[PDB]
């Protein structure tokens, strides 16, 4: 039982400059356990990053949230880079404000 | 709480 | 309406690299409240809701003792079904446990469960009675019938009856203010186009509680539910929860279709158009 991570990054609420928010990056659906997972603001590790809300489906995937806050800028860019045994290399999905 | 588990 | 206390439990060898890591956390309902992690400095049973502040010191060092416990149950149960399987130590294995029980708007007994899976796969599992076990293997077998000689369903039984149930009402007593809330979705419509000469509509829902609700787009006043897309609901790192569902339609056909949202905090279901 070897499942890719479906990776999410999101904001809390719809993104506003100069105002506080939150971001969360959810990574589901995978197998192993084992994973590593940063959030990255301009391609640099951010350092307070809480993980939580960590669980399994019926089908018994885990999933398991990071998110920091933060205060979106119209020209920094948030991402998400995580490293599962299913990947050769590690896959960073950035945050679309415009989804 | 949580249960007190024993071996498989 | 009902209620949930919820324990998911895993354990994952690493040879080579010491100790199966450890893993306990806990939820009441959707929303997390206790966690236990043998990766740790000083690994100890921690509160991870608010109102857990209401518990006294002794709390923690007995579900903190229970842990520990129950990390050495787990690693005895890797390195047994190493046997049962006959697979070599050389390699990762995973063991995971879904516990709990829920009770009704009136705090009864709902139903009680607890499964586990060892390497992504049913292993055993107890049934609805709460009296036997079922099992997907003949290595489960070995330990269906271990188990029942040793009387672990009867256990299993009072806890769920008893010991889950009791807590689980302290507990939505306690953090009342938090799980018994609601908080209305808030939606939103974003528009994308597509090389095809259409576009993709995508309804957004916002800062609810609790998670479960339903999103859904309409035609000439049918469900879409076959040809969109969504993402499963997820934690928003505040409590909340959030959702989108898709649709593809033609470009300038967008005002025909039709978002509809319905929750718990929403008396009359959401309807947005793009
Ligand atoms: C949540 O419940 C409290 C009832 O007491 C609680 O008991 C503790 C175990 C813990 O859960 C704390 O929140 C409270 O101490 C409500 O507080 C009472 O509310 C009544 C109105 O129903 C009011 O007359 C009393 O003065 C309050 N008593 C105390 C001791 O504060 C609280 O309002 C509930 N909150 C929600 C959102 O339902
Ligand atoms: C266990 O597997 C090994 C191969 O790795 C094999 O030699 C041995 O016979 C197996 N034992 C049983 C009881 O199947």
């Amino acid at each position: 039982i070897q499942k890719t991570p479906q990776i999410q990054v999101y904001s809390r609420h719809p993104p506003e400059n100069g105002k506080p928010n939150i971001l969360n990056c959810y990574v589901t659906q995978f197998h192993p356990p084992h994973i590593e997972i940063q959030m990255l603001k301009n391609g640099k590790k951010i350092p307070k990053v809480e993980m939580s809300d960590m669980s399994f489906s019926k089908d018994w995937s885990f999933y398991i949230l990071a998110h920091t806050e933060f205060t979106p800028t119209e020209t920094d860019t948030y991402a998400c880079r995580v490293k599962h045994d299913s990947m050769a290399e590690p896959k960073t999905v950035y945050w679309d404000r415009d989804m | 709480e949580q249960y007190k588990f024993y071996s498989v | 309406g009902p209620h949930s206390l919820r324990y998911f439990v895993t354990a994952v060898s690493r040879p080579g690299l010491g100790e199966p890591r450890y893993m306990e956390v806990g939820y009441v309902d959707d929303t997390e409240f206790v966690r236990f992690d043998s990766d740790a400095e000083n690994p100890r049973y921690e509160p991870r809701a608010r109102w857990m502040e209401q518990e006294g010191p002794e709390y923690w060092e007995r579900e903190t003792q229970k842990a520990k416990g129950n990390e050495q149950s787990f690693r005895v149960s890797l390195r047994t079904l190493l046997g049962y399987y006959n697979q070599s130590a050389g390699g990762s294995h995973t063991i995971q446990v879904i516990s709990g029980c829920e009770v009704g708007s009136d705090g009864r007994l709902l139903r009680g469960y607890q499964q586990y899976a060892y390497d992504g796969c049913d292993y055993i599992a107890l049934n609805e009675d709460l009296k036997t076990w079922t099992a997907a293997d003949m290595a489960a077998l070995i330990t269906k019938h271990k188990w029942e000689q040793a009387g672990e369903a009867e256990r299993l039984r009072a806890y769920l009856e008893g010991t889950c149930v009791e807590w689980l009402r302290r507990y939505l007593k306690n953090g009342n203010a938090t799980l018994l809330r609601t908080d209305s979705p808030k939606a939103h419509v974003t528009h994308h186009s597509r090389p095809e000469d259409k576009v993709t509509l995508r309804c957004w829902a916002l800062g609810f509680y609790p998670a479960d609700i339903t999103l859904t787009w309409q035609l000439n006043g049918e469900e879409l539910i076959q040809d969109m897309e969504l993402v499963e609901t997820r934690p928003a790192g505040d409590g909340t929860f959030q959702k989108w569902a898709s649709v593809v339609v033609p470009l300038g056909k967008e005002q025909y279709y039709t978002c509809h949202v319905y929750h718990q905090g929403l008396p009359e279901p959401l309807t947005l158009r793009w």
